[PDB]
């Protein structure tokens, strides 16, 4: 799977005359093979069959979760845990249940998690299962002389196959001999445009000349025969294929965040372990008491629910998006959008509509503009002259396409049409502001038609004329302008006539080129009335000889048309440049026509030139003028096939507004590549198969879903419902906003593992009783704090998000050291500092006074010892002092709730103050609410003593922690404020998340 | 990467800081840890303005009492073998550490040991729990009250010849008044014989029903020569206010027990405001397992 040898241009035969080719192939060219001789090339090369990928069971990824992120320090712990058990039964002391429902609440944790993972971790494509159902069942060859319909499989290289119009071609071919044969190289190309198959040669490169059919096409119309040229996993589109499913996926921002948080948060754990471990050996501590004191500290700098935090935390989001039609396949990707700072977008079917509409209209020496809009919401054009009249009638008459039967119900312009795209804009813009065209046409009966020929380069047809006042014959003609031009000697001016002076002929040649410079397509309309008097009603004109006059016709006006736009495309495109958003456009369209978009949707700001137009508006070759004087380049995809890499990195570097014309599928890929060395993150939106292989590897995709296929629908990320192109927009304030809302959930989770751990640190160094329980720790870290972190997501913006450039990867981060210098460094410690305080209260008031702690541990824990002397002289059992320890850990688990209320509300805005966003966060007041309503009913119910060993609180003491949480949130208030008066001071650089 | 992030020569950067930035979180940190440790130290000298010398504001957690022994056995267990000396002495350790504070020695003169009733006898209250009448005074405790478990005849106190001895003590607390059981028709069958209302009476007996017969004469040596505690040694006034305050003690002499095999011998105390606790295994009682391996 060489993926190099798949990025390069593909190579061909298409030179080589008919005979060569069979030489090189081994055929007959009007017998075909022979049954022998085909059973044996499908012994020799295989089938005919794109094959599929290797497959990856789900029991493999589950259990990948199982042994990833932190789970692994939580394993060394269950494990850890049971193995004190077994060492118990086997050694016959305690059968308590403590060690042992630790280990199963660890272990619990570690599955649940797995769960929440597994629900994030990217779904697994099946790009080549969409593609395999493109390829028919049955194509027709011909051998040993006769035409048999056999499984396309079991066609090999060499054999003779033929084609109608309405099948799909079975492999690469080279054909012979066509009858009138087009096909749809949509796949290849991008557009729904007719190609033509000839058996002559007509282009250098392979995908231009006609003489090729390719795999993954439809022969529009007509029959067509042809060799086997490319069969399986050879064919071009099937290189494609082979590519897109062997391409990475890559590894998104967020994810790389993730990496980065846990790669912070392990080693303050090591650090803090290993000083614990030096300082128990300069106290005295054998050498398994200093080690199992290092596993313990470790284990305990681990937040149990950050991460399955994170996972509802992007989920919420995800719900809001699938409110305005965009849904996305990826969790993950949903960030993505916000930190693209490069949007690669697609032409046809995405930043237009890949309708031909009527656009621009000339008469009376006047340009009118039509709306060519989704929902016809815009300006009309003036439908009170004459002259407009007769320019439908011309052009309803003149039009032989018609609505398909049953749709009465469809809007006019979405409604499906047979015929041609020229013939079907006229039909859409007539019946749209002329109503039914049906009428209209058997309003006036048509006698004779000329079609349109290769030579005459016109289409007409006489009609009889419904005025019922006049019997005389009516005659249309449309075609080319200048052919048109040369057969008019009359203008119909305002509805009168007049001549055809050289000062309207200058005014046509005028419009013509505006017309043409816009990037449309331009045609000519013009009608004769025919007197009656030379050709009476009865006379019969047999299309044979000159039975009308060619020439003295009467002029009306020109027509032109063209792909317009998505309503909201040239807003959404400015809305992106605004957020410092550099857009380029990348389609396999002319580059006329892409460059008229691009100046129509704002990729070219009006103003900006190339150094073509330099050269034209100059008039001196181009090759003098410097390329630096040109802000916007045009590059061509025959001429990106010949540049190096460094050529490309200087296009994107010195150009700010590029558009790449006639480029293949490969070569858009190599454009993302291209822009993705640099350092920043890329998007593709797409419809069709050529987008596969850019949507795979950019870092999100965004396919449509109403115009698309399914190849882009199933490689893509995001899926827009209704081809709705602001919700781009929507999405990049989307990610911001849920970008800066980790941060704050983080410091709130990450604020508490300081007032978890400093007790054990106490209990080991200053020797007095063991200030905080495991029982507590766990009910805090999955309980309370859960719901005020998950509310926390839902927090609205301080400043304008679309406004701000795009996050820097290398520097900023989701989580610095300055958050760990707030969350470890300042709020953690006043929440020690109050956990502490109730402990000693507690402790003071039932007789042991501070003085009298300090070296008590080890009489204090011994199971033997029914006379422990306090600062009174009072003599206390085992049980007794054990009572008091517990309802110690309870009231600092209630003091740890107590200061959370603080740094929820000192956590809800990262800079602004409280005064000004406001409380209207309904889900923050909930969490307040439940998190004391929790607190009380573990201390209060009947039983838990028993079973959770927490004991009642006397109503004294809930109010030891209230003056540190008072104090939180007047230091923070005031933290938050020189950050606004005094931008880019030290609180900036030292305190600023 | 590797060495540049730890010393390059342009910027002057160690780490990635340059010198002044070190000492701008140095002083920061010195300075929020300073404050930091002013509040709390404020906060804790009012906790100990709020809280009386003389009285723990709360007891609660401390009644009714417990009853602790020596020796000290760990897992409530005396085992050791009449032959190997080396068997038995982490127990007299521990019983002497306890006999060696009621010396006579150290209770002479008249203060603040008064002499009091050789026969039990009622409550005596010293006043309040001021500080007014000064070191209030106590009774004093003789060793040779306790008959063959003294240490001053045989230092070993039994475990010797396999007949060892258990001085049991009532858990100190201050203002506490204990209170036996009245002579009404309810009442265990032991305490009826030999009701003393100024004594608490301790007696012991065995857990399960099988045992009885295994355990020979339970022979209580005390005050007055009665099992209990008596009533005049109450109530404790605290360290404070009491020290050099000796609690009362009641040997137990567990004679004629079977050899090789173990005993599990409960004590138990009666009285009113004398409660046990399916919990606390030395709330008012007490469990000892002896055997005697000769
Ligand atoms: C399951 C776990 C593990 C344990 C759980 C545990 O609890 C339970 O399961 C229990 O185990 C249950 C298991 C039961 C198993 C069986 C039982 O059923 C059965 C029953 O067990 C009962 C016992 C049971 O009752 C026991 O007691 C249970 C406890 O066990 C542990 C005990 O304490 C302790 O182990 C007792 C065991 C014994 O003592 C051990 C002896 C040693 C092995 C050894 O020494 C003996 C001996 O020598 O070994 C020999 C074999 C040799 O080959 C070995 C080779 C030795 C190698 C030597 C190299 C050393 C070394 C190593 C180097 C790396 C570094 C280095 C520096 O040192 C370096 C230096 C060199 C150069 C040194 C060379 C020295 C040479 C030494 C050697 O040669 C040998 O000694 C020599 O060969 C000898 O032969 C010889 O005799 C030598 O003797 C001498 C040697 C010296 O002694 C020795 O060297 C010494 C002193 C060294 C000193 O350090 C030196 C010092 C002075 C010092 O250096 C010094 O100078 N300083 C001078 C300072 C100074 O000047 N200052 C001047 C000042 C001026 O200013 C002599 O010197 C030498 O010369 C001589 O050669 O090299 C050989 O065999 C023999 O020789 C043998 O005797 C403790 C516990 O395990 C347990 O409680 C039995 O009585 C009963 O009969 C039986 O039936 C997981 C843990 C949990 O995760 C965790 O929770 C854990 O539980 C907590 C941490 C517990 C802690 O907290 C508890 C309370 C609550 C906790 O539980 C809560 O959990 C807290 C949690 C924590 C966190 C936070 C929070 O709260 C919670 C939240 C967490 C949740 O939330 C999170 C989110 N936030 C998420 C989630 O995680 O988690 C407490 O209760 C605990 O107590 C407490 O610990
Ligand atoms: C409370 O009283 C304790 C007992 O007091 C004794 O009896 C009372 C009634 C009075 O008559 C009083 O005057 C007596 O002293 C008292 O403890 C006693 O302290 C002395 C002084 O250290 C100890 O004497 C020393 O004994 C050892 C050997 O002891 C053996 O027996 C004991 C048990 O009794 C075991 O524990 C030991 O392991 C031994 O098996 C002698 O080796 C030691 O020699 C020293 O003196 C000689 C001269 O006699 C010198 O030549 C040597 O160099 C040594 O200096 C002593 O003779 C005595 O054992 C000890 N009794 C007990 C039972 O332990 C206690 O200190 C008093 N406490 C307070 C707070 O008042
Ligand atoms: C605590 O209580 C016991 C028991 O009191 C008795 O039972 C209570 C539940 C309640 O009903 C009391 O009213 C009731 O007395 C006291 O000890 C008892 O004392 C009496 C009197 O000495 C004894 O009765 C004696 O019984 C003998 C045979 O068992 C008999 O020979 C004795 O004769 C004496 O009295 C007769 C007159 O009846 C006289 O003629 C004789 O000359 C001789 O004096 C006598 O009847 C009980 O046996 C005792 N009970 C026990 C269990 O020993 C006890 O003194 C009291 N303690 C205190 C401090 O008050
Ligand atoms: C009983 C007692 C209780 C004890 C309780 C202890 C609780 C523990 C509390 C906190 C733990 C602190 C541990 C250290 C945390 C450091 C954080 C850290 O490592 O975060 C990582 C950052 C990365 O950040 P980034 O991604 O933005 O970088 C982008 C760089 N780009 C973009 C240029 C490429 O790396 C950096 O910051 C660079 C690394 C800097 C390391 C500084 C080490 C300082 C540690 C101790 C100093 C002690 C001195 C005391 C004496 C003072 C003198 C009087
Ligand atoms: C000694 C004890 C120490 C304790 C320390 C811990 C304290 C932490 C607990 C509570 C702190 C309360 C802080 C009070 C802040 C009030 C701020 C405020 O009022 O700012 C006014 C805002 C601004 O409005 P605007 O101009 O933007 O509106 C524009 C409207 N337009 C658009 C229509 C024009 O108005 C709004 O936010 C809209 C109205 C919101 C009203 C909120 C009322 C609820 C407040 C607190 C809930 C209680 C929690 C109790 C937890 C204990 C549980 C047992
Ligand atoms: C917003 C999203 C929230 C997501 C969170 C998920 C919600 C979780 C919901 C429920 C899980 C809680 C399970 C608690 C299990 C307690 C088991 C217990 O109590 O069993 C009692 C045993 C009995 O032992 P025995 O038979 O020997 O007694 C003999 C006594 N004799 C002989 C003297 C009579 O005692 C023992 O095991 C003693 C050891 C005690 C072990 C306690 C372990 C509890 C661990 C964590 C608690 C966290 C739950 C907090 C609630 C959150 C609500 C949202
Ligand atoms: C129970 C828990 C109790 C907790 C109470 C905590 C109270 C302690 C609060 C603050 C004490 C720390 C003061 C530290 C002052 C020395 C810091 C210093 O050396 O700073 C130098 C800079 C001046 O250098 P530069 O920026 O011009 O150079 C530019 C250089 N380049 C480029 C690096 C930026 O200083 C500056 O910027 C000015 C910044 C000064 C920092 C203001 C922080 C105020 C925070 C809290 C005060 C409110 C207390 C409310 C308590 C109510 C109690 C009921
Ligand atoms: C102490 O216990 C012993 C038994 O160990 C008792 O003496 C036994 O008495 C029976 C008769 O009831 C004799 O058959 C045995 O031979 C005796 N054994 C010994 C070793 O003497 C003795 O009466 C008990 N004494 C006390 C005071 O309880
Ligand atoms: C703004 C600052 C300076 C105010 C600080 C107020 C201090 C002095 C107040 C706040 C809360 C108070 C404590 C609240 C509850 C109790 C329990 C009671 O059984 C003894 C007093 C004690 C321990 C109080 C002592 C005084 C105290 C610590
Ligand atoms: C707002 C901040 C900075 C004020 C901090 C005030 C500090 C410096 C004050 C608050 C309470 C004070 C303590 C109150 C009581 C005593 C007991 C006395 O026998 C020695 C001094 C000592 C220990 C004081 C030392 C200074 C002290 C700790
Ligand atoms: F629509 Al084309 F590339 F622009 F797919
Ligand atoms: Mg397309
Ligand atoms: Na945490
Ligand atoms: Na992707």
């Amino acid at each position: 799977d060489l993926d190099e040898l798949k990025k390069e241009v593909s190579m061909d035969d298409h030179k080589l005359s008919l005979d060569e080719l069979h030489n090189k192939y081994g055929t007959d060219l009007t017998r075909g093979l022979t049954n022998a001789r085909a059973k044996e090339i499908l012994a020799r090369d295989g089938p005919n069959s794109l094959t599929p990928p290797p497959t990856t069971p789900e029991w493999i990824k589950f259990c990948r979760q199982l042994f990833g992120g932190f789970s692994i320090l939580l394993w060394i712990g269950a494990i850890l845990c049971f193995l004190a058990y077994g060492i118990q039964a086997a050694t016959e002391d305690e059968p308590a249940n403590d060690n042992l429902y630790l280990g199963v609440v660890l272990s619990t944790v570690v599955i649940v998690t797995g769960c929440f993972s597994y629900y994030q971790e990217a779904k697994s494509s099946r790009i080549m299962d969409s593609f395999k159902n493109m390829v028919p069942q049955q194509a027709l060859v011909i051998r040993d002389g006769e035409k048999s319909t056999i499984n396309a499989e079991f066609v090999v290289a060499g054999d003779l196959v033929e084609v109608k119009g309405g099948d799909r071609i079975p492999a690469d071919l080279r054909i012979i001999s066509a009858h009138g044969c087009k096909v749809d190289n949509s796949s290849l190309t991008g557009e729904s445009e007719p190609q033509t198959r000839s058996p002559e040669f007509s282009s250098e490169n392979p995908l231009e000349t006609r003489n090729i059919a390719f795999f993954s096409t439809n022969c529009v119309e007509g029959t067509a025969r042809g060799v086997v040229v490319y069969t399986g996993d050879r064919t071009v589109m099937g290189r494609i294929a082979t590519l897109a499913s062997g391409l990475e996926v890559g590894r998104t921002p967020i994810a790389i965040e993730i990496e980065h948080f846990i790669h912070i948060i392990t080693g303050v754990a090591v650090f803090l372990g290993v000083s614990f471990f030096i300082l128990s050996l300069i106290l005295g501590y054998s050498w398994l008491e200093a080690v199992i004191f290092l596993i313990g500290i470790i284990v305990a700098n681990v937040p149990e629910g950050l991460l399955a935090t994170v996972t509802v935390c992007l989920t919420l989001t995800a719900k809001r998006m699938a409110r305005k039609n965009c849904l996305v396949k990826n969790l993950e990707a949903v960030e993505t959008l916000g930190s693209t700072s490069t949007i690669c977008s697609d032409k046809t079917g995405t930043l237009t509509q890949n309708r031909m509409t009527v656009a621009h209209m000339w008469f009376d020496n006047q340009i009118h503009e039509a709306d060519t809009t989704e929902n016809q919401s815009g300006a009309a054009f003036d439908k009170t002259s004459a002259t407009w009249s007769a320019l439908s009638r011309i052009a309803a008459l003149c039009n032989r396409a018609v609505f398909q039967a049953g749709q009465d119900n469809v809007p006019i312009l979405k409604r499906s049409v047979a015929g041609d795209a020229s013939e079907s804009a006229l039909l859409k813009c007539i019946e749209l502001c002329c109503g039914s065209v049906q009428g209209m046409r058997d309003r006036n009966p048509k006698i004779v038609e000329i079609p349109f020929n290769s030579t005459n380069k016109y289409q007409l047809s006489i009609h009889e004329n419904e005025k019922s006042s006049e019997s005389r014959y009516l005659l249309v003609m449309k075609g080319a302008p200048e052919r048109i031009l040369d057969r008019c000697s009359t203008i119909l001016l305002n509805g009168a006539e007049e001549p055809l002076k050289e000062d309207m002929k200058e005014a046509f040649q005028n419009a013509y080129l505006e017309l043409g410079g816009l990037g449309e397509r331009v045609l000519g309309f013009c009608h004769f009335a025919l007197p009656e008097d030379k050709y009476n009603e009865g006379y019969p004109f047999d299309a044979d000889e000159p039975n009308f006059p060619t020439t003295d016709l009467c002029f009306v006006g020109l027509m032109a048309m063209i792909d317009p736009p998505r309503a909201a495309v040239p807003d959404a495109v400015g809305k992106c440049r605004s957020a410092g958003i550099k857009v380029i456009m990348v389609t396999g369209d002319h580059p006329i026509t892409a460059k008229a978009i691009a100046k129509g949707v704002g990729i070219i700001s009006e103003g900006n030139e190339t150094i073509e137009d330099i050269a034209a508006r100059l008039n001196i070759p181009i090759g003098q003028v410097n390329p630096r004087d040109a802000k916007a380049c045009v590059v061509h995809g025959s001429d990106l096939k010949d540049l190096s890499t460094e050529v490309l990195d200087d296009i994107l570097h010195y150009h700010t507004e590029i558009v790449f014309a006639r480029t293949s599928p490969q070569q858009k890929l190599i454009i993302v590549e291209g822009c993705q060395r640099q350092g920043a993150i890329v998007a593709v939106t797409g419809d069709g198969v050529n987008d596969s292989p850019a949507l795979k590897k950019a870092d999100i995709g965004v396919a449509m879903g109403i115009s698309g296929s399914d190849v882009s629908k199933q490689a893509a990320d995001m899926i827009l419902l209704d081809d709705n192109f602001a919700s781009i927009v929507t999405g990049v304030e989307e990610g911001r906003l849920i970008f800066d809302n980790l941060k704050k959930s983080i410091a709130y989770t990450l604020t508490s593992n300081i007032p978890e751990i400093t007790p054990f640190l106490v209990f080991i160094i200053g020797n007095v009783p063991l200030p905080l329980g495991t029982v507590t720790i766990l009910c805090i870290d999955l309980g309370t704090d859960m719901v005020p972190a998950i509310s926390l997501a839902y927090e609205q913006a301080e400043s304008d998000i679309m406004k701000r450039q795009p996050r820097n990867p290398k520097t900023d981060k989701l989580v610095n050291e300055r958050l760990i210098s707030m969350a470890y460094g300042q709020i953690g410690m006043i929440q020690a500092l109050g956990g502490f305080f109730s402990y000693f209260v507690i402790l003071a008031e039932n007789g042991f006074l501070p003085m009298d702690l300090i070296g008590k541990r080890v009489r204090w824990d011994d199971r033997w010892i029914s006379d422990v002397e306090d600062s009174f002289g009072q003599q206390w059992t085992y049980e007794q002092r054990k009572i008091v320890e517990f309802t110690c850990h309870t009231s600092f688990f209630i003091s740890i709730v107590v200061v959370q209320w603080a740094d929820l509300i000192i956590c809800k805005t990262r800079r602004n103050s409280i005064f000004q966003q406001g409380m209207k966060n309904k889900i923050l007041i909930f969490g307040l609410f439940e998190e004391t309503a929790l607190a009380a009913f573990l201390s209060y119910c009947p039983g838990t003593d028993v079973a959770l060993r927490m004991y009642p609180l006397k109503p004294s003491w809930w109010f030891c922690a209230f003056p540190y949480s008072l104090i939180i949130f007047l230091y923070d208030e005031m933290r938050r404020f020189i950050i606004r008066r005094s931008p880019g001071g030290w609180v900036e650089q030292e305190t600023y998340y | 990467g590797w060495k540049k992030f730890l010393w390059d020569s342009e910027k002057k950067e160690f780490l990635g800081r340059t010198g002044s930035s070190w000492f701008k979180i140095f002083l920061f940190y010195l300075i929020f840890y300073g404050c930091l440790a002013g509040i709390f130290i404020g906060t804790i000298q009012v906790l100990l303005l709020t809280l009386s010398d003389f009285e723990p504001k709360y007891q609660d957690r401390v009644a009714p009492p417990g009853l602790s022994h020596a020796p000290y056995a760990i897992k409530t267990e005396i085992s050791f073998s009449i032959s190997n000396p080396k068997s038995y002495e982490s127990f007299v350790k521990s019983m002497h550490k306890l006999m060696d504070l009621y010396n006579e020695s150290s209770q002479a003169g008249n203060s603040p040991f008064e002499d009091c009733s050789d026969t039990p006898a009622d409550y005596i209250k010293r006043g309040d729990l001021d500080d007014s009448q000064g070191q209030k005074k106590a009774c004093r405790f003789s060793r040779m009250w306790l008959k063959n478990c003294s240490g001053l005849d045989d230092t070993t106190y039994g475990y010797a010849e396999g007949k060892p001895c258990v001085v049991a003590k009532l858990n100190r607390i201050i203002g506490f008044y204990p209170k036996p059981l009245k002579n009404t028709t309810d009442l265990p069958e032991e305490l009826q014989a030999n009701y003393n209302q100024y004594v608490l009476p301790l007696r012991c007996a065995a857990k399960r029903e099988e045992d009885r017969e295994k355990i020979g004469s339970i022979e209580y040596f005390g005050l007055g020569g009665y099992a209990g505690f008596p009533l005049q040694y109450y109530p404790y006034y605290g360290k404070r206010l009491q020290k050099k305050y000796l609690q009362p003690l009641l040997a137990i002499q567990f004679t004629n027990l079977t050899q090789n095999m173990e005993l599990r011998i409960e004590c138990k105390v009666y009285g009113e405001n004398i409660d046990y606790s399916e919990k606390d295994r030395f709330r008012g009682r007490f469990e000892v397992k002896i055997e005697v391996k000769s």
